[PDB]
RNA sequence: GCUGCGGGAUGAACCGAACGCCGGGUUAAGGCGCCCGAUGCCGACGCUCAUCAGACCCCAGAAAAGGUGUUGGUUGAUAUA
RNA sequence: AGCCUCGGUUGGCCUCGGAUAGCCGGUCCGGGGUCCGGUGCGGAGUGCCCUUCGUCCUGGGAAACGGGGCGCGGCCGGAAAGGCGGCCGCCCCCUCGCCCGUCACGCACCGCACGUUCGUGGGGAACCUGGCGCUAAACCAUUCGUAGACGACCUGCUUC
């Protein structure tokens, strides 16, 4: 029981001012607001979980409407605790302002 | 109003910086933005630190202005600041914060389990005290 | 899941920037008591700025032009909209997350209010600087409900005073009970791990 | 990760249970076990990178682990009678594995020695009974495990 | 012109830089309150209050003159007779 | 029972007000005096519910409110955009629901993902069953002109 992941918001892709890079995404993880605090989350897996109308097979249990996009944390971003990530497939633009759960599967400490 | 003052012989606490969490002694004021600090018995060398970097305390020591280390450490030991520093409600709160930060998983579990026993008895006694006060104010 | 931010004492732009950045993330923000938002500068200076803004208007059809609002909540809403990308679908969807309101209504009097110290006038402006209250500034230009706003604020304050008196009595009884049950409650763990 | 350390099983099918670590096998996987009386987890193989090690320690040096169990002792074997398709599910997964007298023997041999070491700690049998979880007030980058 | 790209909001000539299709790292010019990526640094010193403040080469606004409004400097003259 | 939607994985039930000042506690005559706390600990770097897998036997501390409510009565408690919470009298009953210790069990799925949550989520079409109630109004046609380019708008019909 109980939550086993950290909360993070999708603010946008890695971008300049007049161009975007959809391969890399930026994540604002709750509780981290400094550069010296994001070293714990480097390499952690991330999951963008959503629901569709057609049920798909799940690794455990009956098929469900849940669909997840997997990725992981690549490096840090800025000094305000923001972090970077790269998923198997680029995140849809509708996920901006939504939650990607940061797991703790790759454990170092 | 303004019960604390910087002066020759004021012991202050370093809130942030390279020597954060230590006490220093203000020898003299330099340029109304930084002051020379000694801190002989707190393991820090003589240097200049900004006023906004330090936090004032209540204890004051008798130093001559621009005094040497052999003359400031003697007065520090005469005032006996270190042992009386632990016997205050401020260093106790600081150490409490350090311990709460040093909490481990077993410690958090034990605290959570002790809260169940502590808060419930307090609540059941408050429920009795409130009814006692109501019965007292009833007539 | 909501952020009930108090309005009094906060600077207009200093608070609106924080709210506009926090709304684009997904947090539903409700700014309460917008009539107390202070604005830096002279009151006559801010009045002249607002009048120069009022002068701007489409010539051929004023109704189909810049809509000037008179309520301070709507003023703060327009200030936040000026920073949000309202011409895009993302900004349009984020604009509903912000709820600017005058006074403290029933749905929000019982909720504890938050204060953002990064926008407080005490830390933003020098004590010798002049500031203007958004409530008075709006009332001087086409706002009519300042009297009823102040009356309802007085009512809710007189209610919250009694609520706080009851809470303080409960706290006193709790401290008395804690001092009473000294035995049977050791809780050396609470002191060793510092609460 | 030292012999006698508490671990949290995050990615396993137990989803955040506290177990005791015994020893490291030869293939690189950790052989852990939780007291079946405390938490219903048998002698389980876990991964090193997939567990969180808590700073708590248990005196386990006198574990006296057997030598017959190894990486080959923990395997998943699947067999089927027919080659084509049929109604029954391979005649094997229908009646799940229930091998006994060997999975219970070593378990009863190890827990009767582990429990006298766990029950000596004042509040360890409840700590291991509990299940770890992330509440709203704390974050792992500030929490000390 | 024969020339895309990153900054100057906007752009023919400005500043960097020149161009096959991609992944990782870094950077020039420029920038880090929100539009919009990054100062959410317990940043340093000092100046400034406007009832027309000010905010970055080309670039999109201004002069002679004046201020007992403040902030520095120089030459000088008086004062325990 | 089935279909569409997209989002969350405990909730924070509240004095006003200043920043060259204020908080708490209180004998006395809303204010004054005194006593604690004051880089805020009666503190949101906070506090309560809490991190609980379940069932059974049996010991210590606490507990006389009992503990959940498809239940009843009294108050509307609160109008700026109100509906949950408290008290008292009973109701089917209840002293392992809390903390520590104790003998014995359960999906021990054999290393793995989309797991655990306010979901008796919002919306729409019907299916079998109980109790209490309802039996219309618009538009068109016609007429009127206080209005009308056409629409629109102002009005009448009863068998006395
Ligand atoms: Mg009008
Ligand atoms: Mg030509
Ligand atoms: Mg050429
Ligand atoms: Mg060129
Ligand atoms: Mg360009
Ligand atoms: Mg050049
Ligand atoms: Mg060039
Ligand atoms: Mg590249
Ligand atoms: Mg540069
Ligand atoms: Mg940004
Ligand atoms: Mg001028
Ligand atoms: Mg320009
Ligand atoms: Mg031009």
């Amino acid at each position: 029981s109980g939550r086993l992941w950290c909360k993070a918001i999708f603010a946008g892709y890695k971008r300049g001012l007049r161009n975007q890079r959809e391969h890399t995404a930026l994540l604002k993880i709750e509780g981290v607001y400094a550069r010296d605090e994001t070293e714990f989350y480097l390499g952690k897996r991330c999951a963008y979980v959503y629901k569709a109308k057609n049920n798909t097979v799940t690794p455990g249990g009956k098929p469900n409407k849940t669909r997840v996009i997997w990725g992981k944390v690549t490096r840090a971003h800025g000094n305000s605790g923001m972090v970077r990530a790269k998923f198997r497939s680029n995140l849809p633009a509708k996920a901006i302002g939504h939650r990607i759960r940061v797991m703790l599967y790759p454990s170092r400490i | 109003v303004f019960r604390r003052y910087v002066e020759v012989g004021r012991v202050a606490y370093i809130s942030f910086g390279p020597h954060a969490g230590k006490l220093v002694a203000i020898v003299d004021v330099i340029d109304q933005n930084r002051a020379l600090v000694d801190g002989p018995c707190t393991r820090v060398r003589r240097q200049a630190m900004p006023f906004k970097c330090m936090q004032l305390t209540d204890f004051i020591l008798k130093f001559p202005h621009s005094a040497r280390q052999k003359y400031v450490r003697k007065a520090w030991e005469k005032a006996d600041i270190n042992t009386k520093w632990a016997a205050t409600r401020w260093a106790k709160k600081i150490d409490a914060r350090e311990r709460k930060a040093k909490m481990t998983d077993f410690d958090r579990f034990k605290v959570m389990k002790a809260k169940k026993m502590r808060n419930r008895i307090i609540k059941t006694e408050v429920k009795k005290l409130q009814r006692a006060a109501i019965l007292k104010a009833s007539p | 899941q909501v952020l009930v931010l108090d309005g009094r004492g906060h600077l207009l732009g200093r608070l609106a920037a924080i709210v506009a950045k926090q709304v684009l993330l997904g947090r539903k923000v409700v700014v309460v008591r917008c009539e107390g938002i202070n604005i830096s500068g002279n009151f006559y200076r801010n009045k002249l700025k607002y009048l120069a803004f009022l002068r701007k208007r489409m010539n051929t059809n004023p109704s189909r032009g810049p809509y000037h609002f008179r309520a301070p909540s709507r003023i703060f809403w327009r200030t936040v909209r000026g920073m949000l990308p309202h011409k895009t679908k993302r900004g349009q969807a984020a604009l509903e997350r912000l709820k600017v309101l005058d006074g403290i209504p029933p749905p929000y009097d019982k909720k504890k209010r938050m204060v953002v110290p990064a926008a407080l006038k005490v830390v933003r402006l020098k004590p010798t600087r002049k500031f203007a209250y958004l409530g008075r500034l709006a009332h001087e230009v086409g706002w009519k409900y300042q009297a009823v706003t102040a009356t309802l604020e007085e009512k809710r304050k007189e209610k919250a005073k009694m609520h706080y008196r009851k809470k303080k009595q409960i706290l006193r009884l709790r401290k008395q009970a804690e001092k009473n049950v000294e035995k049977k409650i050791c809780k050396f763990t609470e002191v060793l791990k510092t609460n | 990760i030292t012999p006698g350390t508490v671990l949290i099983i995050l990615t396993g099918r137990h989803r955040g249970k506290r177990v005791v670590f015994l020893k490291q096998l030869d293939s690189g996987l950790l052989l852990v076990t939780g007291p079946l009386v405390i938490n219903r987890v048998p002698l389980r193989r876990t991964h090193q990178k997939f567990v969180i090690a808590t700073s708590t320690k248990v005196d386990i040096s006198d574990v006296k682990i057997p030598k017959h169990l190894t990486d080959a002792y923990f395997k998943k074997k699947q067999l089927r009678k027919p080659r084509h398709q049929e109604g029954e599910i391979f005649d094997t997964e229908k009646e799940k594995y229930e091998i006994t007298e060997q999975r219970k023997a070593d378990q009863k041999a190890v827990d009767l020695q582990i429990l006298p070491k766990i029950k000596a700690v004042p509040q360890l049998q409840g700590y291991l009974r509990s299940q770890f979880s992330l509440t709203n007030g704390m974050y792992p980058h500030k929490l000390v495990f």
